[PDB]
């Protein structure tokens, strides 16, 4: 199914950390060209996320996948996250995406 | 209406008055309980669920002199398990009754020494406990919360 | 009369635990052999109730007492509930019953 | 000082005051004592905050120095007076006697020390009183640290 | 067959004559969930409330004319203060008598218990105590213990 | 203890400068809530000590410690001086004391 | 008794085959991580015996019995020699003694 | 010989005060990071004992040396007392003890 | 003072006080951790790439000769990030005792020392540890009689 | 251990095709610098596999592994073939070796 984006539907509290694990079933997608589109809740946009700091991405090029842990997570961070790989064979070159959504609530503040 | 929902199982129960020279537990008497699984076999505990419990139990003894110096008063929980099927003590205490002095003459001395015993353990599904004593003609039941034995899941 | 079923009528509202006592009068009838039946209101079955999991049963043979706590109640908990126990003596074998309603609101 | 641990469970573990005269009177203000989640001491008396099981357990020390009577008994008990049978009853009670006839009739020294231990688990509601009282209050040995004390555990 | 939370149920070693040391490894004892044993020290690992008790049974086989005062106390030594302080402690005279000498012969036993309720923090140490540790009657089963249990 | 008055049974003159200090050694206890207690010679009275005039207090926060300083001392300030803090930290809240005697010669 | 060691006080002069068998009987005790230890000619401390060597052990998890036969009999010492199993349900973890006398005398 | 405890065996009474010094004689070592621990007779642990009250540290880096006065001395107070302090020159980091052993017998 | 060495190294040293094991301590007189080598579980752990030399020394004592012919080991083991397996770099093997437990007569202690030292490339996060078969016969009485270092050359 | 032979014991007949797998373990070999020893049954010289013709080596980059099958299989095929590679970190060069055995019976054996 070309590249498998696992955790389709996730929920977490302001506060935390998300891990989003995609693994690669095209022979011809390599791990080394990887690219990361987030779509901010009610707007089209879908920005590329940039690696470094909150975003931190980790490749394993033995078992073929790639993840995007965000720490500190807001309650800006809600929105439908995609992986992207770069595939190249012959005279053929395309890319490749997934898709999955985060919900994020916030914590309620108790006022003293 | 019981309005208050609780659960854990728990266990207070106290001895018979009216039962002459032995120790009957009961758990249908003023604040004494005995719900949510916890069995009375004969005069044991049958343990309802495997767990952490804290067990405990008193007894007073209670005699009108000492007559003779051959008397040591004991108070022992025992427990049957399933693993193992001999009865061991879990706590146990002895105290020596009578000091010394033993009266010779007008004796007329109502003497009292209590005994307490507490702690926690792990118990299976099935374990029996039983509270024990070794003279059950020293015991003084006639007040109220001198003598009484429980368990409860914590 | 031989067996003495105190709560005879309770009402208690979707989720919270009502718990039915049965007190042994006849020192003959033992309990080692202790039953509990239920009778759901629209039914024609006495249903029998396992001892077990929502169905706590607490004895104590000294008093000849038994008790039955039902936790996580539903509107489908409703009926009339009853004890029983197995008697011997001599030549003699009988059981015995007692009687009380349950309505559970939601 | 910040402290990390949101805990609740009406909890208390009161101690006798030492600076008192031959009465218990119950602290909280003192070392290693804690009343809080609700229960309050009223008149020397642990008010219930709420309902459930609670464990109650108190300890005594007495100490005294020779026999002028011979035959005395030293009670300890705890108490509840509850709003829902509002007369004070016994829910453990201890007695011992600390001087067995043979009372020394001319020498001197001889301080004896008989200390007595409550404890037990008990269901009580709102409002209920509990009391740990002694018959003897001109025993009492509150010197040093934790040898009398009084308190109840929300289990 | 699960778990529960910090507790400990550590009794004295029998075959430790004339010493007190509480085991953790031994029937009917527990040491479980972060409770850690050290020089006959209990490690308290978590704050929180927690139940203190412990028994000893002191047993003689004879009255001395010394008046003897047997103690038995639990401490608390905390990260806040670092000083060994009495949580619970009791004291009593086991002979009242001139010594048996005229009947020698003594087989006294007298047991104490201590127990209550404490909020203790991370890396507070416990530690039950008793000042003639050559009465101990750890002949039998669970007569002498001390315990922990996270309320 | 948890609290170290450290100028213990000191004897001057009818002058001044009487600074006793407290060190604490609680980690509960805080130097912003601290308290002065005297009771004289011959009494069965604890009394508050006020700041102010001639009880003035000098506080570090840094040291944990606090002084008090007696200045112009009279005859009439003799006795047991006792230094006192209030300790809160979960749910547990106490008082911690300590100990200090002084007595006053005159010309 | 938890542990039953059946073969026990015996006089056996240098030179023997025998198997000493202890049989669990508490059912939290594992076949496994078994050890065993013999006594110094019941004059010091006991000893622990190392694996296999000179010493047989024979382990039946069906039966949940161990046993030790004393092979290459020649004169190592006295004493009560102990059998043990480590047994842990849960929450606990404790372990099991036994015990058993032999006596060696020589041509 | 890197730290020296001077009074080694000492035996003073029930009510008395104890003073036991230390001098620095390795040039590495600081007066500042001193430590003390003792050791109750009849236990196998060294424990730390704090700065304050009952136990008053008065230390002089002139001669490289520290002492410990303990007063209100009971009959709790037997046992072998060592001093430490944390050297450190360049590269090197170590620390340095004594001995020195206290009884105390009732009156 | 001045000490501008930077550079990674070691020098430990056994526990006196520790019995029947070889536990490293460091903060001892004349023993060194310093610039960058991290001491963790008995393991030293180099913290830059480059030459090293590796060297430590045992001394074994027993105070009689038994039947059991003990063949005193003594190994450096080299645990790489690379290859995660444990592989030996020096090792000696040594047999003090060639006579019978002796019959009538006792006593006569035997002492048998064993050094290694070598040059090696390891890496960052490489654990070297020095470790013996018999650390019963250790003896640590006087100084520096069990040692192990690294020096970054 | 540094590298791993797979097939340790086969027993092909002939006229048929055996693959022989080795997967490195140290991260300082590389599938780049790989090679192939026969020893023929019977005598002691190992020689050196040409690759070409019966044959053939294969590579699998990303777990760091490289195969040998060899085709159309003889009689006279029987012997000890290890597999080899070449590491090079800093300092320092060293090769790595394996172990795997072969014995190719033949036909015949017509039970009359």
């Amino acid at each position: 199914a070309r590249v498998d984006q696992t955790p389709q539907t996730i929920t977490k509290e302001t506060g935390e950390s998300l891990t989003i694990n995609c693994v690669l079933r095209d022979s011809h997608c390599a791990t080394s060209s990887t690219y990361w589109y987030r779509k901010k809740s009610g707007s089209t946009n879908e920005e590329s996320i940039s690696k470094g700091g909150r975003y931190v991405e980790t490749v394993n090029s033995g078992s073929k996948s790639f993840s995007l842990r965000i720490n500190d997570l807001t309650v800006e961070d809600s929105g439908t996250y995609r992986c992207a790989s770069e595939c190249q064979y012959g005279l053929a070159e395309y890319d490749v995406y997934g898709g999955g959504t985060v919900v994020t609530v916030n914590a309620a503040a108790h006022h003293h | 209406s019981s309005r208050t929902p609780s659960d854990k199982p728990v266990a207070h129960v106290v001895a018979n008055p009216q039962a002459e020279g032995q120790l009957q537990w009961l758990n249908r008497r003023a604040n004494a309980l005995l719900a949510n699984g916890v069995e009375l076999r004969d005069n044991q505990l049958v343990v309802p669920s495997e767990g952490l419990y804290l067990i405990y139990s008193q007894v007073l003894f209670k005699g009108q002199g000492c007559p003779s110096t051959h008397v040591l008063l004991t108070h022992t929980i025992s427990r049957i398990a399933v693993s193992y099927q001999t009865k061991v003590n879990l706590l146990s205490a002895i105290k020596s009754p009578c000091q010394r002095e033993t009266p010779e003459g007008a004796e007329a001395k109502p003497w009292y020494e209590p005994i307490y015993l507490g702690g926690v353990f792990q118990l299976e599904k099935g374990d029996r406990l039983s509270a024990e004593i070794n003279r059950p003609d020293y015991l003084d039941f006639a007040e109220s919360g001198q003598v009484y034995f429980g368990i409860i899941a914590l």
